[PDB]
């Protein structure tokens, strides 16, 4: 009859009751996501919100009981992960208020039109074009269309969040989104939300020098392609990097690449001379899933499981997806090819769904990752390993008489730091800056000043024409209209770097870490089913430590993954010169 | 010349918190035409063995039915613990008897989801050996009674299983037959083949 006992009944009752909800609701969206039609949204919709209000309601009810009567850990673990409310705790027009800018926001961010719509149009002239003017006028005529009918809306979005922020005992949104990262355990396994932003500036300052080196190869690359728009000593400008904002730096490749005439490992012939259909991918991935010592599929993956795109008449999305619907239900839904991508993305999904079968035998509360970057950074390193050219050889897509040259090692590190490296600053800088904006040490009047200096004094990027403060750049992005946080990614990519220098070191491999493959090795795949399991039942410190040997963030092994290119990428710039001035400008003269 | 047919392919199986008892007397027992039907997932058996069951005989024989999970048959022993071997269902430790079990997908599922399946999940105590209980009465969890209505920490102490084809096989239907055997003074009547 203590608080303990009570709290043990309510949870059993929670758990056997939401199970029925959530795979129902699982249910209706698969049945959508596979037809598309009229009368499949009215189920979907009935499924979600019975199951939203019931969620509601039970969350109300579990603020009853105090926390710090209970002495284990695991309800305590349950409770508090029952007892979080967001927009629960104000007023009803104030709530209504914050739902029609939300919705409103999204809207006008989904159907945007700049003189073509940005999702077929604006993207590919972004991704293929090469003439200054072309790319120029669709830059700023999206961003001048979308930014300055968009900044009301943000302004009222911050104070409302800070609101809602403020009546939960926290001090601003930017430190509400810092709490997922928090931990209360035992003296050695702690984390407060505090030492995040320590944690992401230390780490940063040990990736500079790599960086800088890429950035002085583009810049130099990118003098014949342009003639007489960048200066050798100035930044890059920002409507020249491959994308609309430039997130990603891979569409650079034809542009920059060391070695032009060699071309990279592509066994899309070799595969198709074989008559290779997607069972057979799907069977090849789970060889290579077995033979490191995890089990199985399931015998309702193969036939709930969609793999291919039906031709009768019946339209489908089928943007790669893995499902996990509960009650022991596992499906994956991909529109499958021929080519070697799908080939990859294939292992990435297997992996998906091999974490989710590891800890099925924990309570429902706790069937999630350790925290948000961890179950990416597990999928990411299959994709990792299973590309290599002994994979390749032993599978036998690529003859056994295979010669492994240097040059395409270059090219495959330099198209490989292109895709990860680059991201980094960005994602960076965005996350300051909206952190500075919430914290209110940014004044209101001020917001574009300071956006536009920290790009140039971070990441080395100018505009090509000036903006007041009537404007809005950072709402032009995907995650910022829809409230999303956006530092998983730098987590992840740190994480699958971390855990792949550790697999490797335990399956006793000689050489550079980029030509590592685990396969074959059941200690390697034993160790990693140990913090699989758990779960979100003990805390990430314990999970990163039972399989690296430390507690904290390391970037020691990215940086030791690309230590040709970081030996090479040194010798070429000897006739050049390292940095960049924010005084040049594009519009000076 | 007695069912052991009326109890193996019946229509309708019953609630494991109501399980359902048949005793069978004055027959001749055929215990090879059960253990090579070869549908069988567990044919274990306690106290006796299978090939030496045709020759001692006992007095009566109880069968129970009743329908489960596929991950809760291993708690249908002696010595086992868990959610369905003390709210529902108790084995004796000097146990002398058979346990039997199949897959029942094609039959207990519907899209929909079968509901008329239940278990008992709220109790006060532990259940004796071979003991069954029927009440609904709700359940009191704190101090302050509620007077048959239920409300706060006042819970109804039965609920259903959903079974649908496209669950795993741990969360699939199992029928679970139990035979036990019985040996007193009264003279023994129940054994066959000669
Ligand atoms: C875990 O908790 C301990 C104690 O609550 C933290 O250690 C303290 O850290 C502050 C940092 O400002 C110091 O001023 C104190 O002197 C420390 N106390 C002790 C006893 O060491 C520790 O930092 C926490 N762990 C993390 C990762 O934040
Ligand atoms: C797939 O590639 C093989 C490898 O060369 C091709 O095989 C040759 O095909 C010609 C014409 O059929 C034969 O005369 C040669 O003897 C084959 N060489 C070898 C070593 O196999 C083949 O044509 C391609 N696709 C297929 C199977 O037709
Ligand atoms: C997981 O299931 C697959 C199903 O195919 C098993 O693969 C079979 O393994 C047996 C030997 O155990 C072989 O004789 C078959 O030829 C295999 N099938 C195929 C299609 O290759 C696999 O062994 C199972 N994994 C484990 C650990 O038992
Ligand atoms: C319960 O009914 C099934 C059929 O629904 C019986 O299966 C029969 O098994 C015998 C051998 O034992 C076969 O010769 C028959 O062909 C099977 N089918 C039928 C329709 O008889 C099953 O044996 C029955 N269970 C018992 C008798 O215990
Ligand atoms: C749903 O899709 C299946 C095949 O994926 C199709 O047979 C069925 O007709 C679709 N539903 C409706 C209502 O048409
Ligand atoms: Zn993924």
């Amino acid at each position: 009859q203590s608080t303990e006992d009570l709290v043990n009944t309510f949870l059993e009752k929670f758990n056997y009751e939401a199970e029925e909800l959530s795979y129902q609701s699982s249910l209706a969206s698969w049945n959508y996501n596979t037809n598309i039609t009229d009368e499949n949204l009215q189920k979907m919709n009935n499924a979600g919100a019975k199951w939203s209000a019931f969620y509601e309601e039970q969350s109300k009810l579990a603020k009853t009981y105090p926390l710090e009567e209970i002495q284990d850990s695991t309800v305590k673990r349950q409770l508090r992960a029952l007892q979080h409310s967001g927009s629960s705790v104000l007023s009803a027009d104030k709530n209504q208020r914050l739902n029609t800018i939300l919705n409103s926001m999204s809207t006008i961010y989904s159907t945007g039109k700049a003189c073509l719509l940005l999702e077929p149009g604006l993207d590919d002239i972004m991704e293929n074009s090469k003439d200054y003017n072309e790319r120029l006028w669709a830059w700023e005529g999206w961003r001048s269309e979308v930014g300055k009918q968009l900044r009301p809306l943000y302004e009222e979005y911050v104070a409302l969040k800070n609101e809602m922020a403020r009546a939960n005992n926290y001090e601003d949104y930017g430190d509400y989104w810092r709490g997922d990262y928090e931990e209360e355990w035992e003296n050695g396994y702690n984390y407060s939300r505090n030492q995040l932003i320590d944690d992401v500036e230390h780490t940063f300052t040990q990736i500079m020098p790599l960086y800088q080196h890429l950035h002085a190869y583009v810049r130099t690359k990118l003098m014949d392609t342009y003639p007489s728009y960048i200066s050798p000593t100035g930044c890059l400008p920002a409507h020249l990097l491959g994308d609309m904002w430039g997130r990603f730096w891979t569409n650079l490749y034809p542009l920059t690449v060391p070695f032009g005439q060699k071309p990279n490992i592509d066994v899309t012939n070799a595969m198709v001379n074989q008559s290779w259909d997607a069972r057979k991918i799907f069977k090849e991935a789970e060889k290579f899933f077995v033979s490191v010592g995890l089990p199985n599929m399931t015998q309702g993956f193969w036939e709930n499981s969609m793999l291919t795109e039906p031709s009768d008449s019946w339209k489908v999305v089928c943007h790669p997806t893995a499902w996990d619907l509960g009650r022991g239900d596992f499906r994956i839904k991909m529109c499958t090819k021929v080519t070697m991508d799908d080939f990859l993305t294939a292992h990435h999904e297997m992996g998906h769904i091999q974490y989710d079968m590891a800890y099925a035998a924990q309570p429902f509360l706790l069937r999630n990752g350790a925290n948000e970057g961890f179950h990416e950074a597990v999928g990411e390193i299959m994709s990792l390993s299973a590309a290599t050219p002994n994979h390749l050889k032993n599978i036998g897509l690529l003859p056994p008489s295979f010669f492994e040259d240097s040059e395409t090692e270059i090219n495959f590190l330099l198209k490989q730091a292109l895709t990860i490296v680059g991201t980094l600053p960005f994602t960076y800088m965005l996350e300051k800056w909206r952190w500075m904006v919430f914290k209110g040490e940014i004044p209101k009047d001020q917001w574009m000043k300071t956006w536009w200096e920290m790009k140039r004094n971070i990441v080395g990027v100018v505009e090509p024409v000036p903006h007041d403060e009537t404007y809005c750049d950072p709402a032009s992005l995907f995650h910022v209209a829809n409230d999303y946080s956006f530092i998983r990614y730098y987590t992840r990519t740190i994480y699958q770097f971390q855990f792949q220098e550790a697999l490797c070191q335990i399956a006793k491999h000689e050489g550079p870490l980029h030509k590592c493959d685990i396969s074959n090795s059941s200690e390697a795949g034993q160790k990693l089913l140990e913090m699989l399991k758990l779960g979100k039942s003990k805390p990430w410190t314990y999970a990163l430590e039972i399989v690296v040997g430390a507690k904290n963030m390391d970037v020691r092994p990215l940086l030791n993954y690309f230590e040709p290119l970081f030996t090479w990428l040194k010798e070429q710039n000897r006739n050049s010169f390292v940095g960049w001035n924010t005084d040049w400008s594009p519009y000076a003269d | 010349l007695c069912p052991f047919g009326e109890v193996f392919n019946a229509t309708r199986f019953a609630s494991v918190y109501a399980w359902n008892r048949k005793r069978i007397s004055n027959c001749v027992a055929d215990y090879s035409v059960l253990y090579n039907s070869a549908s069988f997932s567990t044919f274990k058996c306690y106290g006796v063995s299978p090939t030496k069951l045709n020759d001692l005989c006992f007095t009566n024989v109880y069968a129970d039915s009743f329908v489960i999970r596929g991950d809760e048959v291993r708690q249908i022993a002696p010595g086992q613990t868990g959610k369905i071997a003390d709210y529902n269902y108790k084995l004796p430790d000097d146990f002398t008897g058979c346990v039997i079990a199949w897959n029942s997908n094609n039959l207990d599922s519907k899209v929909g989801g079968n509901y008329n399946y239940l278990y008992r999940l709220f109790r006060k105590s532990n259940l004796k050996p071979f003991e069954r209980d029927i009440s609904t009465e709700i359940y009191q969890a704190g101090s302050t009674p509620c007077n048959g209505v239920e409300g706060f920490n006042c819970y109804f102490p039965l609920q259903s299983y959903g079974f649908q084809p496209t669950n795993g096989v741990g969360y699939q239907p199992y029928r679970v037959v139990v035979l036990s055997f019985e040996l007193l003074h009264a003279p023994a009547t129940v054994c066959g083949p000669k």
